[PDB]
């Protein structure tokens, strides 16, 4: 009845446990230099292949920021305050979580179905009587594309995002484009503003990257559970972005 | 085995499901405070807000809690939520102003001329009438207020001494006036 | 398989032991930290109209400490205000100390009657006038306090004006030179009408 719950959780953290071992062995130990010299292919399926997504969102949003700020902001300050509201808006709070999201959806649920059925077919398993170490062969560029892609589309986000404010907060709607630069620059500094968007980029690529190898790489070989991994690597990283956006911009800017 | 299973399925969730009702209700609607109110006339509320403060000697006492018009005299009534801890305040000032009734009764033809029996009449009433004070003295004006040269509203309270005070529930009587700029324009007032 | 089972619970609790600890430390860089050596003080005033709790403490307009607390007590009609002020800046450094120590006992001694004392009692004085300062900050005895109101528009903050004195006040107690702010209707009352 009750301890059905209790076992639920018990067995829900030990395997973050495992998790954490699993990391440090991929991270600790990387000697085979020659056979890393292809994760430029790996990156392909990471951050290649998910420009198109980050680009039409980044614009999306940055219209709607241009949208909803000016229809306050002609009460109180457009002419200064659209720039300095787009541009620390989406460096400080937005590239860094929803391009992080959208990422976490795309790359990461590719990425743990990749995994996973390396493992379900048994094709993974094969290569351990080969003698390659397949943390090194299959999990080392994976995890590594990870961290290098987000970042560079964390950047992309932000970047489309001040064109879609000042198309329409500027060119639409009657704005100076002189105060609305000088604005940004007034009020933007790159330490730490452009600075801490690209630091909360990079805590959440190793964290959701992590997540995504680590439940692709599944216990169970049962069908059923491909589908479970990629609902839960989508949940879990979705919250631990929240969890963490939260602790670090409350240092960052407090 | 069940032994910590059990303890693992208490453990939040037990917290959890309280904590959700209790997190919100202490933050959006339930609350519990030792609250008295009054009533007050003024002739021109000009923009005083529903939720504005409240004070004496600048310490927020209270709130203003609605604000309404009687048609027939097209004066304003105001009433007050004010928090006793801040303003009646506790055992000793009772005894503080039975004292301040043996300083200040008596000190007067109302004893010198009347009999033991008609002293202890009044000293008899003074107890009565205290008993029941949140110490606003009857002297006290009421007037409105603001935040400053930009910002929402508020009611100064102040006040200013003797053995008289209003018993809770009552009406603060003397009250007076505003502040529009419509007619210090119209006067040619600095 | 059942080994490794251990392993992996001792794995998780250190890793989410050190996750609590991190949330519950690096929060504190913005709630929660007095950013002070914590001495308090109190004062008295006749009008606090638009302080707030977290308004700034300032002496040469030097951020020196933080409004905690402010209450009215109804049978006197003042205000009670309650400082944190930040030892690193109000207490002196033991050498400096030492200098406050001896120039306020030459005025105590020369310019006032202390030499004239018996010399045990100028003995005793100049112990216990001197072990007491390990009490003291730099506020003297005739420092005011005044309410300040930050910009033409912004909220109201407290200021300390120190000088002139020769003792100082030691921390926990009350520093009794205090004035109050003005309220708009009555600048015009005093001024205009």
């Amino acid at each position: 009845t009750i301890a059905w719950l209790g076992r639920l959780v018990i067995e829900r953290i030990r395997g973050i446990g495992v998790a954490a071992l699993m990391l440090l062995q991929i991270i600790f130990s990387l000697p085979s230099a020659g056979g890393f010299g292809r994760f430029v292919y790996q990156m392909h399926r990471v951050g290649v292949m998910s420009l198109l997504i980050i680009t039409v969102s980044g614009l999306f949003i940055g219209l709607v920021l241009g949208l909803q700020g000016y229809s306050i902001l002609v009460n109180v300050g457009s002419e200064s305050m659209l720039g300095t509201m787009v541009s620390l808006t989406l460096l400080r709070e937005l590239a860094p979580v929803v391009a992080a999201l959208l990422f976490a959806g795309r790359a990461g649920s590719a990425l743990t179905a990749e995994i996973g059925s390396m493992k379900q077919s048994e094709q993974l398993a094969s290569m351990e009587m080969i003698g390659v170490d397949p943390l090194k062969q299959i999990v080392s560029p994976r995890l590594w594309a990870g961290i290098v892609s987000l970042p560079m589309l964390t950047v992309i986000f932000a970047a489309i995002g001040i064109v879609g404010g000042k198309l329409v907060g500027v060119d639409f709607l009657g704005v100076d484009e002189g105060s609305f630069w000088s604005g940004m620059q007034n009020n933007v500094q790159f330490g730490h503003d452009v600075v801490n968007g690209i630091i909360k980029s990079i805590v959440f690529a190793l964290l959701c990257t992590w997540i995504a190898v680590f439940q692709g790489y599944a216990c169970d070989p049962t069908p059923e559970g491909i589908a479970t991994a990629m609902t839960r690597t989508v949940v879990y990283s979705s919250l631990c972005v929240l969890g963490f956006d939260f602790v670090l911009t409350a240092v960052m800017f407090g | 085995t069940s032994e910590l299973a059990v303890g693992i399925f208490v453990i939040i969730f037990g917290i959890a499901l309280f904590f959700l009702a209790m997190k919100v209700s202490g933050l959006v609607g339930t609350n519990l405070s030792d609250g008295y109110t009054m009533k007050a006339q003024f002739d021109n509320v000009n923009g005083l807000k529903p939720r504005a403060k409240v004070t004496m000697s600048g310490v927020t006492i209270g709130r203003v809690d609605s604000i309404t018009l009687d048609p027939v005299t097209r004066l304003a009534t105001v009433t007050f939520d004010l928090d006793g801890k801040l303003t009646s305040f506790n055992a000793e000032q009772l005894k503080e102003v039975q004292k301040n009734a043996l300083d200040e009764l008596r000190y007067s033809s109302d004893y010198t001329q009347a009999t033991p029996a008609q002293q202890k009449t009044m000293e008899q009433q003074l107890i009565s009438n205290m008993n029941s004070i949140t110490s606003i003295d009857e002297d006290a004006y009421i007037m409105v207020a603001t935040n400053g040269l930009l910002g929402e509203k508020y009611l100064k309270i102040v006040p200013g001494g003797g053995l008289n005070y209003l018993k809770r529930g009552d009406t603060i009587s003397n009250t007076q006036g505003t502040m529009d700029l419509e007619d210090l324009i119209s006067k040619f007032i600095t």
